[PDB]
């Protein structure tokens, strides 16, 4: 059964090896969480070194592509570095080519692109990730656009993904049926954080210090990632309430 | 096993049999010496016929005036990786005017054998290599294998039955190294630590090949009549 | 490596045939039937569409017929997007010749061409066979009309008349038994339709799963005429030979 | 425009005898009307008793005796330490020369 | 190289090649035959450039021979024409274009005519009754606009051809040491020996 | 590029691609080779489970490969065309180069060392075809008859057959040709080639083709009367 | 390295059968239901939009795909597949056509292209086939309006009305008795949006529907005037509002 | 399947191995050197009594001082020939000389295992090189499809290899003259052939300082042949 | 099954077999440590002596790139030149179009991605080495771990090989005992105790110590090994605390 070693169809019109592709994804055991304000979009993820050993400041699934361009990964770090130097190399180009920052649904669909090859050819194999990309674009405004293995991608309203992402999402859901909008009615960027951490803790059911949580917040004209005094003084403030 | 098919795949306990089975054709090999004091090496090479009408195959070659080596397992493969020998030897004299390190000697035949074994297609070398050298750090002896592994030693031996003349040597060691200034006895140690792998089978004037390198000597090979000295 | 998964398209089995074209063949024998008849006056091209749909719009349809210039047309049986690619070819190949020579190509060199690139398909570069065989009707100065046929192995033969497709051996029979050589066109039109009615595989022979077409000097002196017939002229030939 | 050749001025001389031959050589080198040294050997010692000089553009010069010397090496190399004869050498000179047709070694070559 | 001329008429083409070679102030040859036989009823001759001409002419040579072998057939003089053109349409733009132009003298077999062809190492191609290359035309173009009927025999070819020949050998600067005359027609190529 | 080594060696020191290209030459229809004292014949079987051909517009099963050789085959015969066309490209561009035909044997050097290429070559299979090669060299009158095979090997051959049955065929010529004593006619040499397809073929009708090839590019192909007529007497001869 | 995969991945097997491309077919069997209609006067393609997450914004993702100003695509099958071969689609209608004709291809030749691509996929060194079938609907001067429908194989068909993907087989036959050759365009519309809701389960509304026209030209959405000539695209794609206001009178 | 530069678990090349079946499967070959010469001899083993056996070509000249016989798959060696002939002739025009006849067989023997995914396989051929340079004198060489060559006083390849050897190692010694030797390949031959050696199944052939390569005529060959019978039957 | 035959291949839990076929080569191989310090960073190895015959001193384990980033490693020593040959070139190319010497983060990211690509292909085989690397830059002191699947971090200490579990035991004592900081030369002194520490998992062969540093105070910034007077020094340190 050599039809599920390379990325060629079996009988069922199935890719196996993009399957198991989506299963590598869960490999280090960390979900992350995206949602929309009116002036930003907000990524939380999980961080988790275990290791004493480890310099906790390198350890990081969130990359910053452009100045305006977010990306948080799911899967191996290995796969995940390769992913964030492909999508830094693509959105330079574009800037180049076309005299204007690379939006992030140009670049989630590049990126989609590409991964749809790997599952067409066959010296190739996908990558084990699924890439999450934010910014607050200057026409679109506020976006989430992900991609998995399979070369498939969409614009989300708030999306979540890892190991307890169903937990995560019909939270978000319930959250989106009792508001009536697309997005978190907040003006502050410090808020949407606020509430990104709030549900993921009532999604998960576990407590958050400062050093097991990474988060991102693009807002117009730059992406940026937090200190872990700065997760702290928004962990303070939701506590006090 | 299932995982011998080619170089590029691991075992599951992390083991290359491709390079592994080329390291098994070194052993079938006959049985070559090599050992140094701080003045010269030495090189000794037991050779082996087809039969008693054909030659007895070279095992030593020459790489430049201060280099050479000898040789166990694959010849035809021995012959590629010392004409590249030759040829980095040369690149270093006519670009820098400079004899080549026998230790940058042995980094670059590291480098050459290892790619053979990461690659599709390809396959590992299969000869194991003994160089001898004298430059600007004095007499210098290195064990290649086609793992991409290099060693440098006082005294070592390749080949089969090779373990007598590696023990002898480990035993002489003390002795050998200070044979400063006297090729003929750095030689006569030489050839008694070959007798140490020796079956049935002794040193003819047609059978033995010793080379020589150091510090008032150009590497130069002795067969024939020749060696018939050290009998 | 990838030598895992490398099917060895170009091989040989130990009788001495080619795997893949004898599995070309096969699938071939399961392609809608069609039928080359030649004339005197002219020659016959007829071939049975593949189990058709009501709504398949049929008039600005093309599955079996096609026009290579305008001296020569192919009846296709077997992957049709196969066949397309080596209809082009031939297309691009008898304008070089036009362009080189200024005059159109002998019917025999752009089969043998044609049937050249099938044949290197079998023993070089690792890719499958075309799926496809032809049944090539022309007409040149030096042999007047021809019929000829090419298959995944590369081999072409000519004939008076020849089948391809489903039905082959039954077809072929049947051909044998009623054609003669001093047969004129309007002869051949029916001995081809009659021979895909009692070769069918469907119920009736009907006039929207039929390609029709007719290669005659029959325009107005010494000059060739490619008539590729509508679906309504179809439909009329049917009911002049009485088949419906 | 970059012009690649220069002219190193000197003069060269070989005579054969019976059992003996000579190859001189004065040592000046020079670039227009300036001395650029006294004393710059162009006669070389090429091994298998060989000496050897090419006098004229003395890149051009240094850099042929450089790729017959390395010549000699290899033949030694490739034909079991066979002594190169003077004939052998001179045809091998030849294709070193011609090997450069159409952007010429610019020297006068004695052996 | 120098002189070639062509005149076709009612049943053949007869072609007229000067037989000097010459190189700086030296005949070298007074016998060379500038032409080749393509096909066994196409013949044709060739002046230019030293070396492009013997070369250009033999590659021609060779192709319509394999063409005959792989066909069992002999192309038309037009379909010759046509492909001796286009090689010489590609030379032109080139990195060295061939320096060779030639005449093809050839009878259609299947259309019973004689045919000749004019054709430049631009591969400018021209069908016509009579044919020249080089300075030759600027004499015998004007001389066969006054002589040449489109009815004459092989015979009166042969005398309205001497006329030209004679006309050359008194105007022209360069001594050409005669010509070579070879006749096209219905039965092949035959080599006229006397002239 | 498409690298894969189709042909290989086997343990037992067997390359069984050009082994089974070997069996696909088995299966083509005879041909056969005989060379009389001035002249050699090509005789090839045609099978007849195919009436309704056109045997005008049909691809010969002897070819010219120039004015003075020729060129007969036994195995795939898409793969025959590949070697005729690159044997009439070889013909010409030695006639450039030299300023001579190519002679029989050179020819044939050439077409093995074709088919040898592609039994050590990368991405490709061994030709499923062996051939018969006859003719003159230029300005010679001796008759010259080779064989080639898949692997690349070839000689010469006082007669020859390959092809399925061609076992029984050269069993035939074994017992029939003598080496004192060519077929010193050309009726002589047609016969003998008539009668050895005969042990194989079926009806001597539309099956047999013969080409005679004489000295001086002297090659004509007869016409099923004047084969019919070597059938007919054939037969009355045997009724003995 | 180096894609030493140059070798056909898809063979025939002794059967006759070519297996990546059966099972290609079988990826579109499982792929959601889209369908075309043929009217005197235009072109309807529709397809329901299955979203995979409530969270996700289905507006961002486009099923049914404008390649020229003339002719618009839908599919059955792999999204990403499809994706690529819009791309493609788009760029060859300019490469081979536009970029030397100065207008764009007639519908049948932009498909006989895109089908090219995917029978190139069907026997290349080391790629699989595309798992989606094509349906590619769209206009011309010479040609009127057509639709046709590309396989894996790079096989395609003229249709005047069908369905390719999950319910084709039912969806087909209620196209067969709702057919005839004297629908008008808003009929086809009609009959697209009823043949639909038997193949859809959870919401039918303008949001979880997709659908396109080739109808009259639209010179409102050509963005500029001053050439007589240019007119407008034929392509458009209805809104969310238009369906809802046909959904009513059903 | 598996790749074709695989090392088998005893340290060997299966390629290079099973080509040395194919070769044992070959004609017989046999190469005697002496002081005053070297003799090449093979047999011809024609498959058919119809087959002109002077076209078979297994005894080859790569140049005036250098022969050559094979055995095996012997439409591989046409290739080996022909770069033996360009490597010496090449040598020639480089160096106004002969080239040396162990460095010939080097250049053969480096073509050898330029096989691998270079051609697709090893060459099914052995070769005998059997040569005079003015530094070594006479020499024969065993040149293999692994890369390696022997230097042979006397030597057999082919079907009947390992008992033409044994028979070689009894009969050879360093005063044979060329005759002795021309003889001694004649009486090996018929020892090992199927067939009964005469002059049209088995061909001569020897290379000498004055003379060079020599391939014998088969009248040259029978007359060895009849000395050859009427001296065993003289004791 | 059969996944674990090909490079490249996702195993039906999302694994690359191989890969972790490679890890089991590096497990094999003998100890070698990072610690990193104040300004700099330590490295530390263990060299079986498998024989009297092998010159002491002159069997160099640990490698330099550029001037300021030192490489060690354990598992197949080939390929771990390899990579260093790789990183050779990848930092002399940054030097050349950017003019500054390359930091060491940048440098950590070309050395993952390139043996992140041999992951990628079953053409080629996974590097069997995982790689202890790390320098000082303009923004301090850097330590890294890399290893066969491509993955690395950044390093308080960091310990592979057969002794692995041992020296990350020990190297987590000093990261508790001392949250302010290890200077330089003791950061030696402790390298020397670990490796003695971490040799008694392969205890049959004894084995001789290979030390090299790079400290902004201490060596200026550039990569150095220690010998002499500093090496014995630290052996005899060592020595006192295994008895
Ligand atoms: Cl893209």
């Amino acid at each position: 059964g050599y039809d599920r070693h390379i990325t060629i169809f079996s009988p069922e019109g199935r890719l196996y090896q993009v399957e198991y592709a989506f299963k590598a994804t869960n490999q280090t055991n960390i979900n992350s969480l995206a949602v929309r304000g009116k002036d930003c979009t907000v990524v939380i993820s999980q961080k988790k070194v275990p290791d004493k050993l480890l310099d906790p400041t390198t350890v990081s699934y969130i990359f910053c592509i452009s100045r305006t361009i977010g990306m948080v990964v799911n899967g191996p770090i290995p796969d995940a570095r390769n992913a964030a130097l492909r999508a830094k190399a693509e959105a330079a180009e574009f800037r180049y080519k076309y005299g204007y920052d690379m939006p992030c649904d140009v670049l989630a669909k590049r990126m989609a692109n590409l991964s749809q090859i790997y599952t067409q050819r066959a010296y190739m194999r996908p990558l084990g990730v699924i890439l999450t990309f934010v910014s607050v674009d200057e026409e679109l405004g506020p976006s989430i656009y992900k991609t998995d293995p399979a070369g498939y991608y969409v614009g989300y309203k708030a999306t979540a993904t890892g190991p307890k992402q169903q937990e995560i999402t019909t939270n978000l859901e319930n959250h989106f049926k009792k508001s009536k909008i697309d997005h978190i009615n907040e003006e502050s960027w410090e808020k949407v954080v606020e509430f990104a951490i709030t549900h993921m803790i009532d999604a998960l059911g576990t407590e958050f210090s400062k050093n097991d949580l990474e988060v991102g917040v693009a807002t117009k004209d730059k992406f940026f990632t937090l200190s872990a005094e700065n997760i702290e003084e928004r962990l303070v403030a939701i506590a006090e309430q | 096993n299932n995982y011998d098919g080619d170089t590029v795949t691991f075992s599951p306990t992390g083991r290359l049999f491709q390079v592994e089975y080329a390291l098994e054709a070194i052993k079938q090999g006959s049985v070559t010496v090599g050992l140094r004091s701080n003045t010269h090496a030495v090189l000794v090479a037991l050779k082996r016929n087809a039969d008693e009408l054909s030659s007895y195959q070279k095992k030593i070659i020459k790489c430049d005036e201060h280099m050479g080596l000898s040789l166990a397992g694959l010849a035809p493969d021995a012959r590629v990786l010392s004409n590249y020998l030759r040829q980095q030897c040369n690149y270093s004299s006519l670009v820098f005017n400079r004899k080549l390190a026998v230790e940058r000697a042995g980094h670059l035949l590291c480098d050459k054998a290892q790619k053979n074994t990461q690659s599709y297609g390809g396959r590992p070398y299969g000869v194991g290599l003994l160089i001898i050298g004298y430059d600007k750090s004095g007499a210098h002896l290195l064990e290649f294998q086609p793992s991409g592994n290099v060693t440098e030693l006082y005294g070592t031996a390749i080949g089969a039955r090779s373990q007598g003349a590696k023990t002898y040597l480990e035993r002489t060691l003390d002795t050998f190294i200070k044979i400063d200034g006297n090729p003929d006895e750095l030689i006569k140690a030489g050839v008694e630590a070959i007798s140490q792998s020796l079956r049935d089978e002794s040193l003819t004037v047609d059978n033995l090949s010793i080379a020589i390198v150091g510090k008032d000597t150009p590497f130069t090979i002795y067969d024939g009549e020749a060696v018939a000295k050290y009998i | 490596g990838s030598r895992r998964y490398d099917s060895r398209t170009t091989i040989f089995s130990p009788e001495g045939r080619l795997y893949q074209v004898e599995y070309a063949l096969e699938s071939i024998s399961h392609a809608g039937t069609a039928i080359g008849i030649m004339a005197s006056d002219g020659i016959v091209l007829a071939a049975e569409r593949k189990v058709t749909s009501t709504l398949l719009e049929q008039d600005t349809s093309t599955e079996k017929l096609y026009k290579l210039n305008d001296k020569i047309a192919v009846a296709v049986a077997g992957l049709t997007a196969d066949a397309e690619i080596l209809i082009n070819t031939a297309r691009i190949h008898a304008q070089n010749y036009l362009k080189t020579y200024n005059e159109d190509i002998p019917v025999e060199i752009l089969v043998r061409r044609l049937s050249d690139i099938k044949q290197g398909y079998t023993q070089h570069g690792g890719l499958r066979p075309f799926g496809v065989s032809f049944i090539y009707a022309g007409y040149d100065d030096r042999y007047g009309y021809q019929l000829y046929t090419s298959n995944p192995s590369g081999n072409y033969t000519g004939w008076k008349a020849i089948s391809v497709g489903a039905n082959t051996s039954a077809a072929q029979t049947l051909l044998q038994m009623d054609y003669k050589d001093d047969m004129k066109v309007d002869d051949a039109i029916e001995l081809a339709l009659k021979t895909l009615s009692k070769t069918t595989d469907s119920s009736a022979l009907t006039y929207d799963r039929l390609e029709f077409a007719t290669i005659r000097k029959g325009a107005n002196d010494g000059e060739v005429y490619q008539k590729i017939f509508k679906p309504q002229e179809i439909k009329d030939i049917l009911v002049k030979t009485g088949i419906t | 425009q970059f012009n690649p050749y220069g002219d190193n001025g000197g003069t060269i001389l070989g005579i054969a005898g019976e059992d003996f031959a000579v190859l001189a050589g004065d040592t000046r080198n020079i670039t227009d009307y300036s001395i650029n040294s006294r004393y710059e050997p162009k006669v070389f010692d090429c091994g298998d008793n060989i000496v050897m000089s090419a006098n004229g553009f003395a890149a051009d010069g240094d850099a042929l005796v450089k790729r017959f010397k390395n010549s000699v090496k290899w033949y030694h190399f490739d034909h079991n330490d066979k002594k190169l004869s003077i004939n052998s050498a001179a045809r091998n000179i030849q294709h070193l020369l011609y090997g450069k047709r159409f952007f010429p070694y610019y020297v006068h070559t004695i052996i | 190289m120098d002189i070639i001329l062509g005149i076709r008429v009612q049943d053949s083409v007869i072609l007229a090649s000067s037989k000097a070679v010459t190189r700086g102030i030296s005949v070298l040859k007074d016998s060379d035959d500038k032409t080749r036989q393509l096909s066994p009823h196409t013949l044709m001759s060739f002046a230019g450039e030293a070396g492009d001409t013997v070369q250009f002419a033999e590659y021609i040579q060779a192709n319509i021979q394999l063409y005959s072998i792989r066909e069992d057939y002999e192309l038309s003089p037009q379909a010759v024409s046509s492909f001796v053109r286009q090689e010489l349409a590609k030379s032109i733009r080139s990195r060295r274009p061939y320096q060779v132009n030639v005449l093809i003298g050839g009878y259609d077999k299947k259309k019973n005519k004689p045919e000749l062809y004019q054709i430049d190492y631009l591969g400018t191609k021209v069908e016509l009754p009579y044919g020249a290359h080089g300075y030759s035309g600027f004499y015998t173009f004007s001389l066969l606009d006054h002589h040449y009927r489109p009815d004459m025999t092989t015979e009166e070819g042969l005398d309205l051809l001497k006329l030209c020949v004679q006309e050359l050998e008194k105007r022209m600067p360069m001594d050409f040491k005669g010509v070579i005359v070879k006749i096209v027609d219905k039965d092949g190529i035959r080599q006229v020996d006397d002239f | 590029g498409y690298d894969r080594a189709l042909s290989i060696f086997s343990p037992d020191g067997h390359i069984f691609q050009v082994e089974y290209a070997l069996e696909a030459v088995k299966r083509g229809t005879c041909a056969v080779g005989v060379k009389g004292k001035n002249c050699v014949v090509l005789g090839c079987e045609r099978r007849s489970t195919l009436k309704l051909q056109d045997t005008r517009i049909t691809p010969s099963k002897v070819s010219k490969i120039d004015s003075h050789v020729v060129l007969s085959f036994s195995g795939l015969n898409a793969d025959s065309r590949i070697l005729i066309e690159k044997a009439r490209v070889e013909a010409q561009s030695h006639r450039l180069t030299l300023e001579d035909p190519v002679t029989v044997e050179y020819l044939t050097r050439y077409v093995a060392g074709v088919q040898q290429r592609y039994t050590q070559s990368g991405g490709v299979r061994p030709f499923g075809v062996s051939t018969l090669i006859a003719g003159f060299d230029p300005r010679d009158d001796e008759p010259k008859l080779y064989q080639t095979e898949p692997s690349g090997i070839y000689s010469s051959w006082s007669a020859q057959t390959i092809g399925r049955n061609s076992k029984t065929v050269r069993e035939f010529l074994e017992k029939n040709y003598d080496r004192k004593e060519p077929p010193a006619t050309v009726e002589e040499c047609v016969k003998l080639t008539v009668r050895s397809l005969l042990e194989v073929v079926q009806t001597g009708a539309k099956n047999i083709e013969i080409t005679v090839v004489k000295p001086d590019s002297d090659i004509v192909a007869l016409s099923s009367e004047e084969i019919n007529q070597y059938v007919t007497q054939i037969e009355q001869e045997k009724q003995e | 390295m180096t894609d030493r995969y140059s070798f056909s991945l898809t063979t025939f097997s002794p059967s006759g059968k070519l297996g990546q491309i059966d099972y290609a077919l079988t990826a579109v069997k499982q792929g959601v239901t889209s369908l075309g209609i043929k009217a005197t006067n235009g072109v309807v393609i529709a397809t329901e939009k299955k979203s995979s997450s409530p969270l996700a914004m289905s507006e961002t993702l486009s099923k049914v795909s404008l390649l020229t100003p003339d002719i618009g695509a839908v599919y059955s099958g792999m999204g990403p597949d499809y994706r690529v071969l819009v791309d493609k689609s788009r760029k060859v209608a300019h490469t081979s056509y536009k970029r030397i004709y100065g207008e764009y291809p007639p519908t049948k030749l932009l498909v006989s292209e895109v089908a090219k691509i995917m029978q190139e996929a069907t026997q290349s060194g080391g790629v699989r086939p595309f798992g989606v079938s094509l349906l590619i609907a769209g206009h011309d001067e010479f040609n009127g309006f057509s639709l046709y429908q590309v396989d894996p194989s790079g096989s395609y068909f003229p249709w005047k009305a069908t369905a390719i993907g999950k319910g084709s087989v039912a969806a087909k036959t209620f196209l067969e008795k709702r057919w005839n050759d004297e629908l008008e365009l808003e009929d086809a519309i009609h009959i697209a949006l009823l043949t639909l809701k038997e193949s859809v389960e959870g919401e039918f509304n303008g949001d979880t529907i997709e659908l396109a026209i080739i109808g009259d030209e639209n010179p409102d959405l050509l963005g500029y005037t001053g050439i007589p000539t240019d007119k407008g695209p034929r392509f458009r794609k209805l809104t969310s509002q238009e369906i809802n206001d046909r959904l009513e009178a059903l | 399947d598996r790749g074709v530069s695989t090392f088998s678990p005893e340290g060997r090349l299966f390629q290079v191995e099973y080509s040395l079946e194919a070769i044992k499967l070959g004609s017989t070959a046999i190469g005697i050197a002496t002081k005053e010469g070297v003799v090449l001899g093979v047999e011809k083993r024609a498959t058919s009594p119809l087959l002109e056996s002077d076209s078979i070509e297994k005894i080859v000249e790569i140049d005036r001082h250098i022969g050559c016989a094979m055995s095996g798959l012997t439409a591989d060696a046409r290739s080996m020939i022909e770069h033996a002939r360009t490597a010496a002739v090449t040598h020639n025009l480089y160096y106004d000389e002969d080239i040396n006849v162990e460095s010939l067989t080097q250049s053969v023997c480096d073509l050898a295992l330029r096989f691998g995914e270079l051609m697709s396989r090893p060459f099914g051929v052995a070769l005998l090189i059997a040569g005079h340079d003015a530094d070594d004198g006479y020499q024969l060489f065993h040149a293999e499809p692994s890369g390696t060559f022997y230097r042979y006083n006397a030597k057999a390849i082919g079907s009947g290899s390992e008992g033409a050897q044994a028979e070689l190692l009894n009969e050879w010694h360093s005063s044979l003259t060329l005759k002795e030797a021309e003889l001694l390949v004649l009486k090996i031959l018929k020892q090992v052939m199927e067939e009964k050696l005469d002059e049209n199944n088995a061909q001569l052939s020897c290379i000498t300082k004055q003379d060079g390569f020599k391939i014998y005529d088969n009248e040259k060959t029978a007359e060895l042949i009849k000395e050859l019978k009427e001296k065993e039957a003289a004791e | 099954t059969g996944y674990d035959l090909s490079n490249s291949v996702f195993s039906p839990d999302g694994r690359n077999f191989q890969v972790e076929y490679a890890v089991k080569a590096v497990e094999n191989g003998t100890t070698s440590i990072g610690i990193k310090c104040n300004d700099g960073v330590v490295f530390a190895v263990e060299k079986l002596i498998t024989s009297k015959l092998l010159v002491p001193q002159k069997n160099v384990k640990i490698q330099v790139v550029d001037r300021h980033i030192g490489c060690v490693y354990s598992g197949l020593i080939p390929d771990g030149r390899h990579l260093v040959n790789r990183g050779r070139e990848e930092a002399a190319s940054f030097k050349k179009l950017y003019k500054t010497p390359i930091p060491i983060p940048a440098f950590a990211d070309r050395l993952g991605q390139y043996v992140q690509a041999h992951t990628l292909y079953n053409s080629v085989r996974p590097f069997g080495v995982s790689t202890i690397f790390g320098g000082v830059d303009k923004n301090g002191a850097h330590l890294y771990m890399l290893e066969p699947s491509g993955s690395y971090w950044g390093y308080k200490g960091a310990a592979t090989g057969k002794g692995r579990q041992s020296a990350k035991a020990e190297l987590e004592k000093l990261v508790d005992h001392h949250p302010e900081g290890l200077s330089a030369r003791e950061a030696v002194k402790q390298a020397a105790k670990i490796i003695y520490l971490a040799h008694e998992d392969n205890k049959e062969k004894d084995f001789e110590l290979e030390i090299s540093w790079c400290s902004l105070s201490e060596t200026n910034g550039l990569h150095k090994f220690v010998k002499g007077d500093l090496l014995q020094e630290a052996i005899d340190f060592a020595q006192k605390e295994i008895n």
